[PDB]
Protein backbone atom coordinates (compact mmCIF):
# COMPACT_ATOMS: atom_id res chain seq x y z
CA UNK A 1 0.00 0.00 0.00
CA UNK A 2 2.75 2.35 0.99
CA UNK A 3 5.10 1.20 -1.60
CA UNK A 4 2.70 2.27 -4.23
CA UNK A 5 2.26 5.69 -3.57
CA UNK A 6 5.55 5.85 -4.54
CA UNK A 7 7.57 6.12 -7.57
CA UNK A 8 10.46 3.51 -8.20
CA UNK A 9 13.60 4.70 -7.04
CA UNK A 10 17.59 3.65 -6.73
CA UNK A 11 18.28 3.87 -3.18
CA UNK A 12 17.00 2.52 -0.07
CA UNK A 13 14.77 4.39 1.56
CA UNK A 14 14.25 4.76 5.78
CA UNK A 15 10.46 2.91 5.29
CA UNK A 16 12.27 0.49 3.38
CA UNK A 17 14.69 -0.49 6.53
CA UNK A 18 11.32 -0.11 9.02
CA UNK A 19 9.46 -3.02 6.78
CA UNK A 20 12.26 -5.03 5.73
CA UNK A 21 13.11 -4.91 9.54
CA UNK A 22 9.03 -5.64 10.88
CA UNK A 23 9.09 -8.55 8.26
CA UNK A 24 12.28 -10.60 9.71
CA UNK A 25 10.86 -10.35 13.40
CA UNK A 26 7.70 -12.15 12.31
CA UNK A 27 9.80 -14.51 10.24
CA UNK A 28 12.05 -15.70 12.99
CA UNK A 29 8.58 -15.75 14.74
CA UNK A 30 8.12 -18.88 12.01
CA UNK A 31 11.32 -19.95 12.51
CA UNK A 32 11.19 -19.78 15.60
CA UNK A 33 7.93 -22.36 15.78
CA UNK A 34 9.65 -24.80 13.12
CA UNK A 35 12.76 -25.10 15.78
CA UNK A 36 10.47 -25.18 18.82
CA UNK A 37 8.12 -28.13 17.23
CA UNK A 38 10.72 -29.99 15.56
CA UNK A 39 12.94 -30.82 18.70
CA UNK A 40 9.93 -31.07 20.75
CA UNK A 41 8.41 -34.40 19.35
CA UNK A 42 11.74 -35.52 19.78
CA UNK A 43 12.01 -38.76 21.50
CA UNK A 44 14.19 -37.36 24.59
CA UNK A 45 13.49 -35.58 27.14
CA UNK A 46 16.80 -34.14 26.24
CA UNK A 47 15.30 -31.88 23.55
CA UNK A 48 12.00 -31.72 25.14
CA UNK A 49 13.01 -29.01 27.89
CA UNK A 50 15.27 -27.32 25.77
CA UNK A 51 11.75 -26.91 23.94
CA UNK A 52 10.54 -25.00 26.54
CA UNK A 53 13.82 -23.36 27.14
CA UNK A 54 13.75 -21.61 23.73
CA UNK A 55 10.20 -20.12 24.09
CA UNK A 56 10.67 -18.60 27.62
CA UNK A 57 13.61 -17.03 26.09
CA UNK A 58 11.88 -16.18 23.39
CA UNK A 59 8.80 -14.64 25.25
CA UNK A 60 11.70 -12.02 26.60
CA UNK A 61 14.02 -11.91 23.62
CA UNK A 62 11.79 -11.21 21.09
CA UNK A 63 10.47 -7.54 22.47
CA UNK A 64 13.98 -6.75 23.97
CA UNK A 65 15.37 -7.20 20.71
CA UNK A 66 12.46 -5.09 18.60
CA UNK A 67 12.77 -2.52 21.71
CA UNK A 68 16.42 -2.26 20.71
CA UNK A 69 15.65 -1.59 16.91
CA UNK A 70 12.68 1.07 17.34
CA UNK A 71 15.55 2.59 19.89
CA UNK A 72 18.51 2.48 16.84
CA UNK A 73 16.21 2.97 13.70
CA UNK A 74 14.44 6.17 15.54
CA UNK A 75 18.21 7.38 16.50
CA UNK A 76 18.81 7.13 13.18
CA UNK A 77 16.07 8.85 11.01
CA UNK A 78 14.09 10.70 13.35
CA UNK A 79 16.85 13.33 13.81
CA UNK B 1 18.07 13.27 -14.17
CA UNK B 2 17.58 14.01 -11.02
CA UNK B 3 13.57 14.94 -12.16
CA UNK B 4 13.82 11.12 -13.40
CA UNK B 5 14.44 9.27 -10.69
CA UNK B 6 12.77 5.51 -12.03
CA UNK B 7 15.23 5.23 -15.21
CA UNK B 8 18.75 6.37 -16.11
CA UNK B 9 19.58 7.86 -19.17
CA UNK B 10 22.54 6.02 -20.06
CA UNK B 11 23.09 6.94 -24.10
CA UNK B 12 22.03 9.68 -26.47
CA UNK B 13 22.06 9.81 -30.34
CA UNK B 14 21.34 12.15 -33.41
CA UNK B 15 20.04 10.41 -36.60
CA UNK B 16 18.37 11.19 -39.99
CA UNK B 17 15.12 9.77 -40.83
CA UNK B 18 14.43 11.41 -44.24
CA UNK B 19 11.75 8.89 -45.70
CA UNK B 20 10.12 8.92 -48.87
CA UNK B 21 6.03 9.62 -48.85
CA UNK B 22 3.15 9.49 -52.02
CA UNK B 23 3.51 13.50 -51.73
CA UNK B 24 6.90 13.53 -51.95
CA UNK B 25 10.69 13.25 -50.04
CA UNK B 26 10.43 15.33 -46.81
CA UNK B 27 13.83 15.56 -44.92
CA UNK B 28 14.08 14.68 -41.09
CA UNK B 29 15.86 14.30 -38.16
CA UNK B 30 15.83 11.82 -34.90
CA UNK B 31 17.04 12.25 -31.23
CA UNK B 32 17.31 9.33 -29.07
CA UNK B 33 17.48 9.05 -25.66
CA UNK B 34 18.37 5.16 -23.85
CA UNK B 35 16.02 4.81 -20.45
CA UNK B 36 17.57 1.97 -18.34
CA UNK B 37 15.09 0.78 -15.30
CA UNK B 38 16.38 1.07 -12.33
CA UNK B 39 16.54 -2.01 -10.78
CA UNK B 40 16.55 -0.95 -6.68
CA UNK B 41 12.81 -1.25 -6.84
CA UNK B 42 12.21 -4.50 -8.53
CA UNK B 43 14.48 -5.78 -5.95
CA UNK B 44 12.86 -5.04 -2.75
CA UNK B 45 9.17 -4.99 -4.28
CA UNK B 46 9.25 -8.42 -5.78
CA UNK B 47 12.44 -10.39 -6.10
CA UNK B 48 13.11 -10.33 -2.48
CA UNK B 49 9.89 -10.61 -0.96
CA UNK B 50 9.25 -13.67 -3.36
CA UNK B 51 12.39 -15.43 -2.17
CA UNK B 52 11.50 -14.09 1.53
CA UNK B 53 7.97 -15.84 0.40
CA UNK B 54 9.32 -19.46 -1.05
CA UNK B 55 11.80 -19.71 1.45
CA UNK B 56 8.63 -19.45 3.95
CA UNK B 57 7.50 -22.40 2.35
CA UNK B 58 10.33 -24.53 3.32
CA UNK B 59 9.81 -23.94 6.85
CA UNK B 60 7.06 -26.77 6.61
CA UNK B 61 9.78 -29.47 6.02
CA UNK B 62 10.59 -29.28 9.39
CA UNK B 63 7.21 -29.61 11.19
CA UNK B 64 6.21 -33.28 12.02
CA UNK B 65 4.38 -34.96 9.55
CA UNK B 66 1.68 -35.89 11.82
CA UNK B 67 0.68 -32.05 11.78
CA UNK B 68 -0.16 -31.22 8.51
CA UNK B 69 -2.74 -28.10 9.59
CA UNK B 70 0.20 -25.99 10.01
CA UNK B 71 1.86 -27.14 6.50
CA UNK B 72 -0.74 -26.74 4.39
CA UNK B 73 -1.63 -23.10 6.15
CA UNK B 74 2.39 -22.32 5.06
CA UNK B 75 2.28 -23.68 1.88
CA UNK B 76 -1.17 -22.06 0.87
CA UNK B 77 -0.92 -18.89 2.08
CA UNK B 78 2.28 -17.93 0.34
CA UNK B 79 0.79 -19.44 -2.20
CA UNK B 80 -1.78 -17.15 -2.52
CA UNK B 81 0.33 -14.10 -1.71
CA UNK B 82 2.35 -15.14 -4.57
CA UNK B 83 -0.75 -14.69 -6.77
CA UNK B 84 -1.34 -11.00 -5.01
CA UNK B 85 1.90 -9.67 -5.66
CA UNK B 86 2.37 -10.85 -8.87
CA UNK B 87 -1.24 -8.86 -9.86
C1 LIG C 1 17.11 -10.78 2.52
C2 LIG C 1 16.12 -11.56 1.70
C3 LIG C 1 15.62 -12.78 2.47
C4 LIG C 1 14.56 -13.54 1.68
C5 LIG C 1 15.09 -12.36 3.84
O1 LIG C 1 13.87 -11.62 3.68
C6 LIG C 1 13.46 -11.03 4.91
C7 LIG C 1 13.19 -12.10 5.96
C8 LIG C 1 13.55 -13.51 5.47
C9 LIG C 1 14.89 -13.56 4.75
C10 LIG C 1 16.04 -13.71 5.74
C11 LIG C 1 12.20 -10.23 4.68
C12 LIG C 1 12.43 -9.02 3.79
C13 LIG C 1 13.51 -8.18 4.43
C14 LIG C 1 14.78 -8.98 4.68
C15 LIG C 1 15.70 -8.12 5.54
C16 LIG C 1 16.23 -6.97 4.72
C17 LIG C 1 16.53 -5.79 5.29
C18 LIG C 1 16.33 -5.60 6.76
C19 LIG C 1 17.05 -4.67 4.45
O2 LIG C 1 17.77 -5.16 3.32
C20 LIG C 1 19.02 -5.72 3.69
C21 LIG C 1 19.54 -6.56 2.53
C22 LIG C 1 19.81 -5.66 1.32
O3 LIG C 1 20.37 -6.45 0.27
C23 LIG C 1 19.48 -7.49 -0.11
C24 LIG C 1 20.76 -4.54 1.72
O4 LIG C 1 20.94 -3.63 0.64
C25 LIG C 1 22.30 -3.54 0.18
C26 LIG C 1 22.58 -4.64 -0.83
C27 LIG C 1 21.73 -4.47 -2.09
O5 LIG C 1 22.21 -5.36 -3.11
C28 LIG C 1 22.38 -6.71 -2.68
C29 LIG C 1 21.78 -3.03 -2.60
O6 LIG C 1 20.74 -2.83 -3.56
C30 LIG C 1 21.59 -2.01 -1.47
C31 LIG C 1 21.78 -0.59 -1.98
O7 LIG C 1 22.52 -2.27 -0.42
C32 LIG C 1 20.15 -3.78 2.88
C33 LIG C 1 21.05 -2.63 3.33
O8 LIG C 1 19.96 -4.68 3.97
C34 LIG C 1 15.88 -3.83 3.97
C35 LIG C 1 16.37 -2.74 3.03
C36 LIG C 1 14.89 -4.72 3.23
C37 LIG C 1 13.63 -4.36 3.04
C38 LIG C 1 12.74 -5.27 2.32
C39 LIG C 1 11.49 -4.93 1.98
C40 LIG C 1 10.83 -3.62 2.30
O9 LIG C 1 9.53 -3.77 1.71
C41 LIG C 1 9.61 -4.77 0.68
C42 LIG C 1 8.24 -5.24 0.18
O10 LIG C 1 7.27 -4.21 0.42
C43 LIG C 1 7.77 -6.52 0.83
C44 LIG C 1 6.32 -6.89 0.75
C45 LIG C 1 8.63 -7.34 1.44
C46 LIG C 1 9.86 -6.83 2.14
C47 LIG C 1 10.75 -8.00 2.41
O11 LIG C 1 11.07 -8.77 1.51
O12 LIG C 1 11.21 -8.28 3.76
C48 LIG C 1 10.56 -5.83 1.23
O13 LIG C 1 11.21 -6.51 0.15
O14 LIG C 1 14.55 -10.21 5.37
C1 LIG D 1 4.95 -11.50 32.11
C2 LIG D 1 4.24 -12.85 32.08
C3 LIG D 1 5.10 -14.10 31.83
O1 LIG D 1 4.65 -15.33 32.38
C4 LIG D 1 5.59 -16.27 32.83
O2 LIG D 1 6.45 -16.61 31.78
C5 LIG D 1 7.40 -17.68 32.16
C6 LIG D 1 8.31 -17.94 30.98
O3 LIG D 1 8.51 -16.91 30.08
C7 LIG D 1 6.70 -18.89 32.71
O4 LIG D 1 7.68 -19.79 33.27
C8 LIG D 1 7.98 -20.86 32.38
O5 LIG D 1 9.30 -21.28 32.59
C9 LIG D 1 9.46 -22.06 33.82
C10 LIG D 1 10.88 -22.58 33.96
O6 LIG D 1 11.20 -23.29 35.10
C11 LIG D 1 8.45 -23.19 33.94
O7 LIG D 1 8.50 -23.68 35.24
C12 LIG D 1 7.12 -22.78 33.68
O8 LIG D 1 6.39 -23.99 33.51
C13 LIG D 1 7.00 -22.04 32.44
O9 LIG D 1 5.67 -21.64 32.36
C14 LIG D 1 5.82 -18.55 33.76
O10 LIG D 1 4.99 -19.63 34.04
C15 LIG D 1 4.88 -17.48 33.40
O11 LIG D 1 4.24 -17.11 34.55
C1 LIG E 1 24.19 4.03 -26.50
O1 LIG E 1 25.48 3.45 -26.37
C2 LIG E 1 25.79 2.22 -27.00
C3 LIG E 1 27.30 2.18 -27.19
O2 LIG E 1 27.76 3.37 -27.81
C4 LIG E 1 25.07 1.97 -28.33
O3 LIG E 1 25.21 0.62 -28.70
C5 LIG E 1 23.59 2.29 -28.22
O4 LIG E 1 22.97 2.09 -29.48
C6 LIG E 1 23.41 3.74 -27.78
N1 LIG E 1 21.99 4.02 -27.60
C7 LIG E 1 21.43 5.15 -28.03
C8 LIG E 1 19.94 5.28 -27.88
O5 LIG E 1 22.07 6.06 -28.55
C1 LIG F 1 11.71 -15.27 32.93
C2 LIG F 1 10.76 -15.07 31.76
C3 LIG F 1 10.10 -13.69 31.77
C4 LIG F 1 9.39 -13.40 30.45
C5 LIG F 1 8.85 -11.97 30.34
C6 LIG F 1 8.29 -11.68 28.95
C7 LIG F 1 7.66 -10.30 28.82
C8 LIG F 1 7.19 -10.02 27.39
C9 LIG F 1 6.43 -8.70 27.26
C10 LIG F 1 6.11 -8.36 25.81
C11 LIG F 1 5.41 -7.02 25.67
C1 LIG G 1 17.03 -5.30 11.11
C2 LIG G 1 16.51 -6.72 11.23
C3 LIG G 1 16.36 -7.15 12.69
C4 LIG G 1 15.83 -8.58 12.79
C5 LIG G 1 15.77 -9.09 14.22
C6 LIG G 1 15.11 -10.47 14.29
C7 LIG G 1 15.19 -11.05 15.70
C8 LIG G 1 14.41 -12.34 15.81
CL1 LIG H 1 -6.57 -18.24 6.17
Amino acid sequence: GINSQLPPVSYIKAIDVWIGACMTFIFCALLEFALVNHIANAGTTEWNDISKRVDLISRALFPVLFFVFNILYWSRFGH
Amino acid sequence: SSSLPSFQLTNTSTTYCTSVTNTGIYSCLRTTIQLKREFSFYLLQLYIPSCMLVIVSWVSFWFDRTAIPARVTLGVTTLLTMTAQSA
